[PDB]
């Protein structure tokens, strides 16, 4: 057969992307209420595992961090610690108003006004709390975001 | 032709371990009123491939290991021993026909605690080691009753040849004459492989970090393959030991079918048990052995030495 | 006996989807091969089905169009492709398509 | 030869698989990291004594292993007495620990 | 640049050191793991390295300072070091033993033909060019901000290098 | 439904069936259509080495019968 | 009125003692626990096939915000700032002025959707049904800036979702 | 002090209660000292309430014990109503008991199942959240929100029950006792579960009262105390139910008490469905409760009261009250001080989990490290209310 380098890189990129989105093992900070809706996303009706998303993942095997609740100033150092220990590729999902931008404690002295002040965020899931279905939509949006990555294709043209 | 026959044993073992992970997630799901993997490939048939490709391209963790040598030995020792345990199993013919197959398997499994011990010592974290030490004491503890129970069974078989266990059960399964021993055997294979309600390594991770905390995705994935290889092998051994299939030398493949179905059903009973009970506390799984299983295993060992003599049913030596 | 009848339904699903090619397309696109009444179709191509003998929550569903607003959605579909008129019916906020 | 060729393959396959896993992923340049991070190991007698108890019981098992071959002897009364004697000794060793504050790991 | 954009501020730094640098991280890794230093007559090279933050500060003040336009700058560290001693000092910090005495490839060449030619070039002294002093930045010593850089390489009481007047 | 777990168990079953099936078939192929000879004890080894000389081709699975008695 | 959850006295006849001995040695209750899990394996899973199937909602569901219009097409909002005053999270920012035709209309209407708690007090307080919480719950974004809605966005949401919003109001306005 | 193990649940697991940093001294397997550090979900809620009207402050109470949303609302509403000197109408009192018991079921499913999940018994968690998911639909149908309903308000409830809700609640309640029975078929007589809970974290009756415990933590030790029976507050004097009482004060009795409370909640829910009376849902007094949207668009007085209620808010007479209810976790109380304006001067929240967690060190003495997981679970700690 005959094939260019550009074609080979495009197909290998699709393979690794398909594997990375098909097997997303999430770490979940269950900081507050939004953790309860994260638990409903694992329960029978939605069953995130059927997408390949394991119920429980350790911090140092995790692929995505889900920040489900209010990030207080006392807790912020610990969350950045966990984020650094995560091996790459690593993605953060910000779930709910509190994590997205402080929410209903935005004007508090003890609350970080959004977790994007601490860690980079890939997807923002609105709600207080987002419904289990709304979080599931967010995770499926992360899978499509990963599908569009072009790591190998960029590397070839460097 | 023998090199081929080895790769007709090694490669199929790895694939079975690959697809035991799918079967585990789906069986647990349906016992939990959910579907489990069913999106990646039809009925989740590509979930193992996605997980495998995902881990090996994952960025490695930082080894930060006290002993580099013992860091790389632990996964090699664990993976190599798990594959080696399969060479004497009669299905219906062993790859290597040993006259002391049972002692070879018993002796080899005793070396499997070095992988736990080395990785813990090479981890470089003080709580990781205390995790490894707790696990080792559990593994060697339940080896004691496995050896004595295995000794009791072999006093009705009359040999250490694994193919002689088939002949012993030609008329009837050893599950009848030895159901008190089959109960304690089956549990000890749960505790030997560190499975629920004995998976104290995973359950108490926050309290005491497990020994495999330090390895990267690729190396950690290899520790996990060796662990389900042992779980499949210990249920294949459970089937040969207590549920012996009849062998028709003209139709060996009929043995391999009936034999394989019995191996799966016990292997899926491991999943069944995981989904049904809470975990043991460490002092409780030590109480279960040293104070319940061991007294009964010794009493039944005394019984199974006396019984063949007082019924004139001593098996042949050959 | 019932086992044979069960298998008959399984085969009926293969013909109910227009043959093996039709039955495999829904299997890989939707991960589900049930068949139900076509309640309607909408101007973008989505098709809507119900089967009232299913349990509450599965008795309605949509098979998303393969293209919408100039984007190839054979594989890439998302819950935001349901238009507002059907959004009410699909989420059971109403009882009338 | 066949046992040797079987073992050599099983540990050669394991060695290649581990060597590929450890090193080959290192060729991917995932950025570069910052800095990761007193106490000692407090020796516990309970974890030691369980290891020893296994050692002593495990040896008494080594004497029990020939029992399947030992029932082919003409002198069955002698064999039967010494078999029950050794298993009963394994029982007395257990009873001594049980009744003299020994199974402390069991608690 | 000086012809296309005459009002441009051209900044000339020396080897810059920092957490993610490829200068001290180069001496700690490439020299150590799998190799013994490839130093080519290390006694003949004099180096004047500058901290990253001082360069960052210098660049900002060139934006906010209106006299910087049209001027070329030279950002240099407080001290001049001997390339041999520098490598030695790096090793002491990283607790890697130092004993005086890798092909380019795809991916990302780590150690290359030209990189060596540069690590050996001697830091030119151009007094007429203004430096960090003229932008309100004090050059920071290597010693302070070298334990910061090299604490990662260190496995699991240190003496400084000797400056060249 | 529960029976959607079977395809996974079927693939796992096919995987655990190949080892036994291949070993039996390979034994027949290398040993002239009969089971591989089992020699646990020295007497069984003596007979196998006797058969090896008897055949004349140096294979212990080549049986010689009354036709050679002459 | 109270009851004793665990004040039984176990019977000490031999028949009962043997029952507990049989239970202890034969693992009876543990087998019973295995039976219940076995029964669930043959029960139908409660999972639904998201996104092809959706969870049931009601007309009162509180989702994404939108600004509505009258049938003629004029905006319902008169810039009374009752929603801004009530908002528990201070998520709403309003400015107003007289429009070119002298009408009382806003020039700035903003909702910081990352401040909002999706409580629906603003729709309860609006006198003209101008601000509503729609039925959309699938609008997660990739950047924080995409969740700070100005007037145009909320007007566009009203134009986008009016068909459904009006029907939901029709279904619930009598309860309100 | 053989070793100090600083155990941070920072890398949280599937519990969702929050995050707890636990500092312990382990003299071997045993625990000699336990020291919870609890600032991680402190959000300044009590100070923020001072800048909000009474209506604006109500949603804060949904987000305290975020598994007892409508019970926290009722406590706030009962406190405010007491200062206002008004009375909610009889229909709303029945709706508030009805959803108070649907909330108790919601809380105990989380309490028992996540307690069992931490001790390795994962399956009942999935069995019961299919039920909580059906209960979340009742919340969404009356309020529009699955969790933070904001539905129970001073004066009554925001809206009336939609037509067809009571039938669906009855259908849920009819099949629910069987769901509890399946749960007991996996835990009540299970020897492994009993070994993990029996004679763990024993609390004496005398130490319970002095340490401030309430709820199941008292009744497990044999104290006959329930606020619904001794200080009834809505229609709880008009419904028959029994209080489960423990005898040994251990985790296993506390586990049994909660499972029996779920049965008594279904008993109560049955009576509420049959006795639901007709009428209005909020106090018919428009200087406190907003008028109907039809009247506000027709009547001048209604528009004025609507305008002022949603801007200034109703003013509350000066005074201070301590109101407590039998929340699912325990006694939930608010000390609310009014300066006479429309914004509270001080709102102190009494969380039952605050005292229980402070009593952890007492209970953990002389237990192994793996027991502490069981002790925290049996307390039913959520850090939304521990910290506020
Ligand atoms: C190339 C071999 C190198 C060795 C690789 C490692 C060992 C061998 C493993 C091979 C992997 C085999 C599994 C491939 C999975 C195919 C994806 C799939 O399942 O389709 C469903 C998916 C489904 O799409 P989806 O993921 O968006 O589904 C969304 C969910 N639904 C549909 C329910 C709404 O189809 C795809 O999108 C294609 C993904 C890209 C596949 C790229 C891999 C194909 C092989 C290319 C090799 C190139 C080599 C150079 C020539
Ligand atoms: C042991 C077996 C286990 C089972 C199989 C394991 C899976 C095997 C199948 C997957 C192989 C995928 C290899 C790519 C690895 C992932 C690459 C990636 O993520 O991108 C990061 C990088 C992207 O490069 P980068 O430089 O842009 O990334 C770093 C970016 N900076 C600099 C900013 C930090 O990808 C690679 O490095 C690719 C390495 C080479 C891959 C092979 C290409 C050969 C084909 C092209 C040549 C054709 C000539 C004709
Ligand atoms: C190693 C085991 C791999 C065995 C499965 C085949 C994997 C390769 C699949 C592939 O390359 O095509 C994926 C393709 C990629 O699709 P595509 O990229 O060709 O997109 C074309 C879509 N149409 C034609 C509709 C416009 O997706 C699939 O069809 C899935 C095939 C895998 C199904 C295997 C299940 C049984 C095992
Ligand atoms: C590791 C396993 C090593 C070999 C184990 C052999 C065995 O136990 O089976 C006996 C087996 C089974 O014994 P058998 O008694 O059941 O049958 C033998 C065959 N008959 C009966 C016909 C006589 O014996 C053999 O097959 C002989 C194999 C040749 C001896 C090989 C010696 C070198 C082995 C390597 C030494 C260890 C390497 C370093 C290890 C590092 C530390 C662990
Ligand atoms: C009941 C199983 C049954 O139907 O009979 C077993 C049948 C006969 O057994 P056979 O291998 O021919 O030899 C018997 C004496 N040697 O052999 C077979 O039926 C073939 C194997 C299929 C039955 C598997 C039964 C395995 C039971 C143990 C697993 C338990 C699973 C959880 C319950
Ligand atoms: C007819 C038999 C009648 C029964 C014999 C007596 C049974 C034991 C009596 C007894 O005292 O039991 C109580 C006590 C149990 O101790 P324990 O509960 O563990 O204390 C800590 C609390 N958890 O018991 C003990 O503490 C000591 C019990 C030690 C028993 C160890 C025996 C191990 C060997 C098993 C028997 C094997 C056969 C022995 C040889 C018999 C030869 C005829
Ligand atoms: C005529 C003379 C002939 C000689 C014999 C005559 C007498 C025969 C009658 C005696 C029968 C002996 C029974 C042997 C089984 C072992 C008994 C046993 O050890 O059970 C007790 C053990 C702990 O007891 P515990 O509940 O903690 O009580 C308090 C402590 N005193 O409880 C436990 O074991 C707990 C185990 C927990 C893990 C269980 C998880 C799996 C359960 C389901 C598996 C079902 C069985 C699987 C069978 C597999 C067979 C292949
Ligand atoms: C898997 C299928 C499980 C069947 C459903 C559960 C079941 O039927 O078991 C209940 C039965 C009665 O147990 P129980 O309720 O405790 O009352 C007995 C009074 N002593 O419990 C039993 O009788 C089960 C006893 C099984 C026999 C012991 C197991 C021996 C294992 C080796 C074979
Ligand atoms: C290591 C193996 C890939 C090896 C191979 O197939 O060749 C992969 C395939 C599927 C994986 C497993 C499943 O995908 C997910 C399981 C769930 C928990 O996260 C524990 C790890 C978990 C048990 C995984 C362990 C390991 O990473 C697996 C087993
Ligand atoms: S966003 Fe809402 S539900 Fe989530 S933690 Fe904050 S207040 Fe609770
Ligand atoms: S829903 Fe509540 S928090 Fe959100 S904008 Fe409306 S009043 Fe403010
Ligand atoms: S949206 Fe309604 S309440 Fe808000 S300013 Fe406009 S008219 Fe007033």
């Amino acid at each position: 057969p005959s094939s260019r380098g550009e074609y080979v890189v495009a197909k290998l990129d699709d393979l690794i992307n398909w594997a990375r989105r098909s097997s997303l093992w999430p770490m979940t900070f269950g900081l507050a209420c939004c953790a309860v809706e994260m638990m409903h996303m694992a329960a029978p009706r939605y069953d995130m595992d059927r997408f390949g998303v394991v119920f429980r993942a350790s911090p140092r095997q995790s692929d995505v961090m889900i920040v489900a609740g209010t990030l207080t100033n006392k807790m912020a150092p610990a969350l950045r610690k966990v984020y650094d220990q995560m091996p790459e590729p690593r993605y953060v999902v910000s779930m709910g108003s509190c994590a997205n931008g402080g929410g209903y404690y935005h004007y508090s002295y003890s609350v970080v006004r959004g977790c994007d002040r601490i860690v980079p965020v890939d997807i923002y899931v609105p709600g207080c709390p987002p419904t289990a279905e709304a979080l599931l939509y967010g995770i499926l949006q992360l899978q499509k975001k990963i599908k569009r990555e072009k790591r190998l294709r960029i590397w070839y043209r460097r | 032709m023998f090199m081929i026959n080895i790769l007709m044993l090694i490669i199929p073992i790895l694939l079975a371990v690959a697809f035991l992970t799918l079967v585990e997630r789906k069986v647990l799901g349906y016992m939990q009123l959910r579907k489990g993997p069913n999106v990646v490939g039809p009925y989740g048939l590509l979930q193992p491939i996605a997980d495998a490709i995902k881990l090996f391209i994952k960025e490695p963790l930082r080894p930060a290991t006290s002993s580099a040598s013992m860091f790389i030995l632990a996964p090699i020792m664990a993976l190599g021993l798990a594959l080696t345990m399969w060479i004497p199993l009669p299905m219906p013919y062993p790859l290597i026909n040993m006259n002391l197959g049972v002692l070879f398997m018993l002796a080899m499994s005793s070396l499997a605690v070095y992988s736990i011990l080395w990785s813990g010592w090479a981890s470089n974290s003080k709580y990781a080691l205390i995790g490894a030490l707790r696990a080792v004491a559990q593994t060697i503890s339940y080896e004691v009753t496995l050896a004595i129970i295995l000794l009791s069974v072999l006093l009705m078989s009359g040999s250490f040849t694994l193919s002689t266990l088939i002949t012993t059960q030609e008329q009837m399964w050893l599950i009848l004459p030895a159901w008190p021993l089959a109960m304690m055997w089956f549990i000890s294979t749960l505790a030997e492989t560190n499975r629920a309600p004995f998976d104290l390594t995973e359950g108490e991770s926050e309290l005491v970090s497990g020994f495999n905390v330090e390895y990267a995705a690729g190396p950690f994935a290899l520790f996990f393959m060796a662990e389900y290889a042992n779980i499949i092998m210990m249920n294949i051994f459970t089937a040969i030991l207590f549920l012996g299939t009849s062998h028709n030398p003209h139709m060996p493949e009929l043995y391999t079918i009936n034999f394989t179905i019995k191996s799966l059903l016990l292997t899926m009973s491991f999943l069944w048990i995981r989904a049904s009970y809470p975990r043991f506390r460490y002092d409780q799984l030590m109480h279960l052995l040293w104070k319940n299983f061991l007294p009964l295993t010794l009493a039944l060992c005394m019984w199974h030495v006396s019984l063949p003599i007082l019924t004139s049913g001593i098996p042949p030596q050959t | 006996m019932e086992l044979l009848q069960v298998l008959k339904r399984g085969l009926q699903q293969v013909s109910g989807h227009g043959g093996l090619r039709g039955y495999l397309r829904v299997l890989f696109r939707a991960n589900d091969v049930r068949v139900g009444t076509l309640v309607g179709e909408d101007k973008y191509g989505n098709k809507y089905y119900e089967d009232n003998k299913q349990f509450f929550g599965r008795h309605r569903w949509v098979i998303y169009t393969t293209e919408m607003n100039g984007k190839n959605t054979f594989w890439d579909v998302d819950g935001s492709m349901v238009p507002p008129e059907w959004h009410r019916w699909l989420h059971c906020m109403t009882d009338d398509p | 030869m066949n046992l040797m060729l079987a073992l050599l393959t099983n540990f050669t396959l394991a060695t290649l698989l581990v060597i590929i896993a450890f090193w080959l992923p290192q060729l991917n340049v995932y950025s570069e990291k910052t800095s990761p991070y007193s106490a000692r190991l407090p020796f516990s007698m309970k974890f030691f004594l369980v290891a020893i108890t296994f050692l002593l019981f495990d040896l008494e098992i080594a004497l029990l292993l020939p029992l399947p071959w030992a029932s082919q002897t003409a002198n069955l009364n002698t064999m039967l007495t010494m078999a029950l004697f050794l298993i009963i000794l394994l029982a007395v060793s257990l009873a001594y620990e049980w009744t003299q504050k020994g199974l402390e790991w069991t608690e | 640049v000086r012809e296309t954009f005459p009002e441009a501020t051209i900044i000339k730094p020396a080897e810059i050191f920092g957490r993610e640098d490829r200068f001290l991280n180069y001496f700690a890794n490439i020299r150590w793991f799998g190799g013994v230093p490839l130093i080519s007559l290390g006694k003949k090279t004099v180096k004047q390295p500058v901290y990253i933050v001082d360069v960052t500060k210098g660049i900002i003040n060139a934006i906010k300072d209106p006299d910087a336009r049209g001027k070329t700058f030279a950002f240099v560290g407080p001290s001049r070091y001997l390339l041999f001693d520098l490598v030695q000092y790096v090793f002491a910090v990283a607790h890697r033993p130092f004993l005086p005495y890798f092909e380019i490839s795809p991916f990302e060449p780590w150690t290359t033909r030209d990189k060596v030619e540069r690590i050996h070039t001697t830091d030119k002294i151009l007094p007429h060019l203004p430096g960090l002093e003229d932008l309100g930045v004090e050059a920071t010593p290597l010693e302070l901000k070298a334990i910061e850089v090299l604490r990662r390489h260190r496995t699991y009481d240190v003496q400084p290098a000797k400056t060249i007047p | 439904m529960w029976f959607e777990v079977l395809p996974g168990i079927a693939v796992m079953g096919v995987c655990l069936f190949i080892p036994g099936m291949a070993t039996a078939r390979i034994h027949r192929f290398s040993n002239g259509g009969k089971e591989k000879r089992v020699a646990h004890y020295p007497y069984q080894w003596y007979l196998m080495e006797r058969d090896r000389r008897v055949s004349g081709v140096n294979r212990s699975y080549v049986s010689k019968g009354l036709e050679n008695i002459d | 009125t109270y009851k004793y959850v665990n004040l039984r006295e176990p019977s000490m006849d031999m028949k009962s003692v043997t029952d507990r001995a049989a239970q202890t040695l034969l693992w009876t209750e543990l087998i019973r626990g295995l039976g219940m899990t076995l029964s669930y394996l043959f029960r139908e899973p409660a999972t639904i096939n998201y996104p092809f199937e959706k969870g049931p909602l009601s007309p009162r569901f509180r989702g994404e915000h939108a600004l509505r219009r009258y049938p003629s097409g004029e905006e319902r909002c008169i810039a009374c700032k009752l929603c801004e005053a009530v908002c528990p999270a201070q998520a709403i920012t309003i400015e107003a002025e007289p429009r070119a035709d002298g009408s009382r209309r806003t020039t700035r209407y903003d909702i910081d959707m990352t401040k909002c708690i999706y409580c629906g007090f603003c729709q309860e307080a609006c006198p003209v049904d101008a601000i509503v919480e729609g039925p959309n719950f699938e609008f997660s974004t990739e950047t924080h800036e995409e969740l700070l809605y100005n007037k145009e966005k909320l007007l566009n949401n009203g134009d986008k979702w009016e068909a459904e919003i009006a029907a939901n109001i029709q279904a619930d306005y009598l309860y309100r | 002090l053989v070793s100090n193990l600083t155990l941070n649940f920072g890398p949280q697991h599937p519990a969702a209660h929050g995050v707890l940093r636990l500092v312990m001294e382990l003299s071997g397997e045993m625990v000699r000292k336990c020291d919870p550090h609890i600032g991680l979900l402190h959000r300044g809620t009590e100070k923020l309430i001072e800048y909000k009207t009474y209506l604006q402050a109500l949603p804060y109470f949904d987000r305290l014990d975020y598994v007892s949303m409508m019970c926290n609302e009722q406590a706030y509403s009962l406190a405010v109503e007491k200062l206002l000197n008004i009375r909610p109408p009889p229909r709303a009192q029945w709706i508030r008991v009805l959803f108070g018991e649907i909330t108790r079921l919601l809380n105990h499913i989380m309490a028992v199942t996540t307690h069992a999940l931490d001790i390795g018994a994962m399956t009942p968690f999935f069995w019961m959240f299919e039920e909580r998911e059906k209960m979340f639909e009742f919340y969404e149908r009356v309020s529009g929100a699955r969790m933070h309903a904001a539905y129970v308000r001073p004066g009554g409830v925001h809206q009336d029950l939609p037509l067809g809700l009571m039938d669906d609640i009855y259908e849920f309640s009819k099949n629910f006792s069987l769901r509890i029975d399946e749960l007991e078929e996996m835990l009540t007589n299970n020897r492994i579960w009993r070994n993990r809970t029996v004679d763990i974290g024993i609390v004496t009756a005398e130490d319970a009262l002095n340490y401030g415990f309430s709820g199941v933590m008292l009744r497990g030790s044999g104290i006959q105390w329930d606020l619904r029976k001794t200080q009834p507050y809505d229609v709880y004097d008009q419904v028959e139910f029994d209080v489960p009482i423990g005898s040994r004060g251990d985790c296993y009795d506390r586990y049994l008490c909660r499972v029996e409370e779920m049965r008594q909640s279904i008993r109560i829910i049955s009576q509420c469905l049959n006795k639901m009376p007709p009428g209005e849902i909020k106090v018919d007094d428009a200087k406190v409760s907003p008028p109907k949207r039809a009247e506000m668009k027709t009547s001048m007085e209604s528009l004025i009261h609507h305008f002022k209620l949603y801007t200034e808010g109703y003013q509350v007479p000066p005074g201070a009250t301590y109101t407590a209810i039998e929340a699912p976790k325990g006694e939930f109380g608010v000390y609310l001080v009014s300066d006479g304006s429309s914004r509270p001067y001080r709102c102190k929240i009494k969380a039952p989990g605050f005292a229980h967690l402070a009593g952890l060190d007492k209970m953990s003495k002389g237990h192994m490290l793996a027991d502490v997981v069981a002790i925290i679970g049996t307390q039913d700690i959520v850090f939304g209310e521990v910290d506020r």
